Formats: structure tokens, C-alpha cells, sequence
RNA sequence: GCCACCGGCGGACGGCUCAGUAACACGUCGGUAACCUACCCUCGGGAGGGGGAUAACCCCGGGAAACUGGGGCUAAUCCCCCAUAGGCCUGGGGUACUGGAAGGUCCCCAGGCCGAAAGGGAGCCGUAAGGCUCCGCCCGAGGAUGGGCCGGCGGCCGAUUAGGUAGUUGGUGGGGUAACGGCCCACCAAGCCGAAGAUCGGUACGGGCCGUGAGAGCGGGAGCCCGGAGAUGGACACUGAGACACGGGUCCAGGCCCUACGGGGCGCAGCAGGCGCGAAACCUCCGCAAUGCGGGAAACCGCGACGGGGGGACCCCCAGU
């Protein structure tokens, strides 16, 4: 079983394209997030959203807040709306796209 | 005038005001149209740091290869079908996904001829 | 009008000059540079000036000439006008940089009653 | 021994001011396996043959000036060609190296395109061959110095400004670039930000830091260092390793200056000095001895950078009558 330097296990299936970091001749390194998906209307970009809390200091209470970024999508491990991804930071693939899905954690719920 | 630099709008819909000028650093230049013809003319560019750019502007060979890796210096007829643009093939315009017909059948072209200055092709099957 | 010919001889690299007029400055009124007009038609200059050794059938062609206020001639420039082009080299320019230009005043080809300085010289 | 001219390197740094900018401009953590880089450091290899003009200098000048023409003669570490080393693209086949991971590196076949160099200069030793060592030239692999590009996060005000976007968001195939990218193009779709404040207006160079307070906090970011941007306003190119160049070049707009009335020029947000504006801000000084930079084999040469004084109730410390 192929790895790619994350030290996690590959998808099921075979891909096409050139653009898939599994399969094809892309190159990733960087940032690793995680996050759930909000949406996935365009072809092969997903919408990824991740939360954390930022803490003022006169008030010292805390506050909550998001980021959302978007995402290269291989036909391989086409994520749906409302699933944990990992996602890794690579080249500019896009004007607005900069990291790619690398796994899915939990489909449905 | 071919500036190759930023964008003057925010993926969200507003209009952005330049702070700088543009630098000289940026710029782009004419795409080198590649023609059929009976003798091929290619010129020479200084580009960034002194390096050098071979151009070439029109074609006559197509050096088409097999899959035993056996080459041939052929020259080529007409382009058909390029998906690149949708003029092209009725212009004889040659970029990269052209399907030339040489010789000794049909072929796709392999490389960029823009940048390299030369033609290359796998012999298509049918 | 008047004119003053540069006769230079290029066998031995020494040059006089005249000033013509009158007659004489009507043989020549439309010729281009590189002409090669005969020296006794025009010619009432005489076989002075230089050593009394030429031969009889000598002729002298046109090369350059400065203008009434003192611009010089381009050879490139065709018709008798003043124009004022960017330049690079050449007659009308002297560099003395690397790589630069600059936007200097010069004269056409053909010579017209402004010239006032003709150069020649004599091919045998 | 003095002097100018061809030729090399430098003039893109250094000095000045804060107009524009609410932005990947700046601070901090990461990325380039998507990139360029003269001077400098190490290792491994080359310098084999031909050719050619023209400044200085001599003979004539033109023009009011700015400037500029014709003929003769000459040399190079100047310029050009040939060959070979080498650089680049694509097809097929081996598994030697780095790394977390090879569109990279290395080896063997095949088809093409591009294509190097100055054995030059100065001392010495021998009758001469010829050496000794000093400064050099070209290609390859790597570093270093300097940058281009890209992400995650962090820092103003307005609802008497609610909807904004149509190359706008994405895909497929390409051109262009040093390089990735709607950065541009030809087709296929209908996406993209937003009451957790989008869009549009307002004000503003960002930070290390600075004033004030017992602290929590509130207010400021001229001078010193680090980043950004500008050279009367707006557009655009040439040379170079690097610029779309404050004391380099064009065009428009708006000012001014010399002219023999045909034509030429200039732009202190460099240092002193002048006018105007204002409540409001200095000498038209001495030096390359010190710190450094550019040039040179070196001794050296230049520098309103930096260094020394002149003027002024600028801020602190220590005293007199
Ligand atoms: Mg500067
Ligand atoms: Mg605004
Ligand atoms: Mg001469
Ligand atoms: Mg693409
Ligand atoms: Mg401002
Ligand atoms: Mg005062
Ligand atoms: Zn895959």
C-alpha cells in the first residue's frame, strides 16, 4: 500500500486524473486540517469549514469562530455534504483553491 | 502592454485600487502563432537573468515517433481538429493537442512548440 | 543658391573646398546621394587646388551635407524634406552611452536650395 | 613623468519625504517537488583555427547656440564565423541517489533544434630554449548573498449605506511567463461572498516602540532601526545579473527659460541659500584623519554618506552669583 507521508491508509478505488495526490503527479506540503463539508454544487471543489475559539483579553471571555476554505475533490473519494475530510496544503490550483482532500472520515452522520 | 500581474477584484465581487505601478518584472509577450509552411523560421529571446527562449513560427518536419521508440523526419500537410481553439484547424495553427497528418498517417502533437522551437508527435492509431 | 563643395581626393586624403553659384547651382539641384556627376560639365573648377595631375574623364558623386541652420542629411530619408525621428546610430547621432536613444532633427535625401554644405569625393 | 580617447567594472546601493494604499501593505509561523541570481567559496574539465571595421591622430568644414557632416590611417582582455565540449524538447527501456513523498538526479538506445572561451597582461632567472609565481578567460555540479511567488492566523469607524458579482466562481484543452495561477484565450456549466456586516462611503503608511495611570485600561505612531511606496500629474520602451531608472530616453497635460525668430532647453520630497504660505523651524562653512562603500594586482583616489565646527530658553545631568 502506497503512502504519501502521512502515515494513513488510501482510498479503495483508482483514479484518473493528473491532479490526485494518490494516483497522479501532485506533491503536497504544508498545513494539515480537518474539517466538514458545507457545500459541493461546482465540479471537483468542495467548501470545508473548521471552528476555534478566540480569547479577548480586557474582557477575558472567549468567542467563537470559523474559516472557510475551498478544496480540490478527486473522483476518488467524492465527498458529499456533511463529512469529516483531512485536507493538505499544496501549489496554487486555482484562483481560490490551495489545498486538496487527502481522506474521509465519516460519511453520513 | 501584456500584464501578467494580480487581479483589480476580490473573489467576493468588490473592485480593488492599485497601490504600486507595474514592474517590469511582470509582463507578458505575443503568442507565436506556428504556421504550416515550406520553411521554417524560429527566432532567439533574451529573457529574465540572460537565459534564452528558441521561438518557433512556422513548421516544416514533425519528427513522429512510434511506440518502439523510432523516430522519423517527415513533413507534415495539414492540422485537424485541434481542441485547443476552435479556428485553429482551418487556419493551420499548431499548439500542443493538434492532430497533424503527416506523411505516414495521422499523429498528436507532444510538445509545446511556442517554447522549445521544435514539432514532435506519437504516431495516433486509428 | 549657392553651395560649398567639400572636393576631397581619396588617394591621397587631402581636401579643398569652393563656393559655386549662378550656373552652377542648377546641375545639381535634384541629385541624390551616390550620384556620380562628371566634373568638366559642372566643373568650372579647375585641375588646381590638389597637384595638377588628374585625368580628363574624373567625376565626383554626393555623400552627406549639413543644412541652412545645420542639421545634417540622413541617407535614408528620401525627398528633400526636415523631419525629426528617433535615432539609435548613424549619421545624425553621436551615443556616447550604452543602449541609448534620443529624438534628433535631420534632412531628407535629395538636395534642395536650403542645403548650403555638399560633400563629394572624387572616384576616378 | 603628465594628458584625453577606445575598452572593463560601478552608477539599480547610499541620501530624502509620507502623497497614494483598509490591501497578503505589515507582524508571526510555514511552503516552492512551481522560480531567477554579476561580485564571492569548493570540486571536475577546456583555451584548437580564421576574419573585420572604427574612435584617438591628419586634411576640409556646417551652425548664433544645443550640436553635428565628408575623406585618409591604426590596435586590443573590442566585434564576427568554423569545429568540438555543452544547453533544451519528445519517444522507449533499466533501478544507482536524496527525501516524509519523485512531473527531479544518474545509466543505455533513437529523432531534432540551440551552440563557449583572452594562454591575455606584469615581474624574475638563463646566451638562448624554456621555467618560477602574481592577476586573469570559458563550461558543469553544489553553496552562499539578494530577491519573485504562495498559504494558516492577528490588528479602525459608519445601517439616516442591504443585497453585491457576470472573467464574476468552477471544469476541460491551450498560450504566455524565470515561474504556479482566469494571469489571458476557445468551448461546458451556474457557481461565488453576505445581519458572525458582504458591497459602498470615511479617515489612515504598517510594526519594534512612545505619553499617561496603583493596576485593569485609554491616547499617539514625524526624528532612531526594520518592511512598503513615490520623484510636477498620466501613459510607454532601450541597455543590463538586476530598472520600466530622483541628478538616463520618448509622448500628452500644466508651468518657466535662452534665442541672430529658423530653433533649443529645465523641474532640489539630496546639502547650504531664495520666494510663497503660515501662530509656527538654522551656515550659500572646514575635511577625506576616523567608520564604511565603488574602482584598482597594490600604494592609493572620490564621496554635502559619515566626520568637525556656526546659529537656536530642543530634551536630560553637574555647578556658580
Ligand atoms: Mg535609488
Ligand atoms: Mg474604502
Ligand atoms: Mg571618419
Ligand atoms: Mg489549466
Ligand atoms: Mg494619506
Ligand atoms: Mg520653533
Ligand atoms: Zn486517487
Amino acid at each position: 500500500v502506497r503512502d504519501i507521508g502521512l502515515r494513513i491508509q488510501p482510498p479503495a478505488e483508482k483514479c484518473d486524473d493528473p491532479k490526485c495526490p494518490w494516483h497522479g503527479h501532485l506533491k503536497i506540503h504544508g498545513r494539515v486540517f480537518e474539517g466538514i463539508v458545507v457545500s459541493d454544487k461546482p465540479r471537483k471543489t468542495v467548501t470545508v469549514e473548521r471552528q476555534y475559539y478566540h480569547y479577548l483579553k480586557k474582557y477575558e471571555r472567549y468567542e467563537l469562530r470559523r474559516s472557510r476554505i475551498h478544496a480540490h475533490n478527486p473522483p476518488c473519494i467524492n465527498a458529499k455534504v456533511g463529512d469529516r475530510v483531512l485536507i493538505a496544503e499544496t501549489r496554487p490550483l486555482s484562483k481560490t483553491k490551495h489545498f486538496v482532500v487527502v481522506a474521509v472520515l465519516e460519511r453520513a452522520e | 502592454a501584456i500584464w501578467q500581474g494580480r487581479s483589480l477584484r476580490k473573489p467576493s465581487g468588490g473592485r480593488i485600487v492599485l497601490a504600486r505601478k507595474k514592474r517590469k518584472r511582470e509582463l507578458g509577450r505575443e503568442p507565436s502563432n506556428t504556421r504550416v509552411a515550406e520553411q521554417d523560421k524560429r527566432k532567439i529571446i533574451r529573457t529574465y537573468g540572460g537565459n534564452k527562449k528558441v521561438r518557433l513560427t512556422a513548421a516544416a518536419y514533425a519528427n513522429v515517433f512510434d511506440k518502439s521508440g523510432k523516430g522519423r523526419k517527415v513533413r507534415i500537410i495539414r492540422v485537424i481538429e485541434n481542441p485547443a481553439n476552435r479556428q485553429f484547424a482551418r487556419r493551420n495553427i499548431i499548439t500542443k493537442g493538434a492532430i497533424i497528418e503527416t506523411e505516414i498517417g495521422k499523429a498528436k502533437v507532444t510538445s509545446r512548440p511556442g517554447q522549445d522551437g521544435v514539432v514532435n508527435a506519437i504516431l495516433l492509431e486509428e | 543658391a549657392t553651395f560649398k563643395l567639400v572636393i576631397s581626393d581619396p588617394k591621397t586624403g587631402i581636401a579643398k573646398q569652393i563656393e559655386i553659384t549662378g550656373p552652377e547651382a542648377e546641375k545639381l539641384i535634384g541629385k541624390r546621394i551616390g550620384d556620380q556627376i562628371p566634373v568638366k560639365e559642372l566643373g568650372i573648377n579647375l585641375n588646381e587646388l590638389f597637384g595638377k595631375e588628374f585625368p580628363e574623364d574624373v567625376k565626383m558623386e554626393i555623400r552627406g551635407g549639413t543644412d541652412k541652420d545645420g542639421f545634417p542629411m540622413r541617407p535614408d530619408i528620401h525627398g528633400p524634406r526636415r523631419v525629426r525621428i528617433l535615432l539609435s546610430k548613424g549619421p545624425g547621432f553621436r551615443p556616447k552611452e550604452k543602449g541609448e536613444r534620443r529624438k534628433k532633427t535631420v534632412r531628407g535625401n535629395t538636395i534642395s536650395p536650403e542645403i548650403v554644405q555638399v560633400n563629394v569625393k572624387l572616384v576616378y
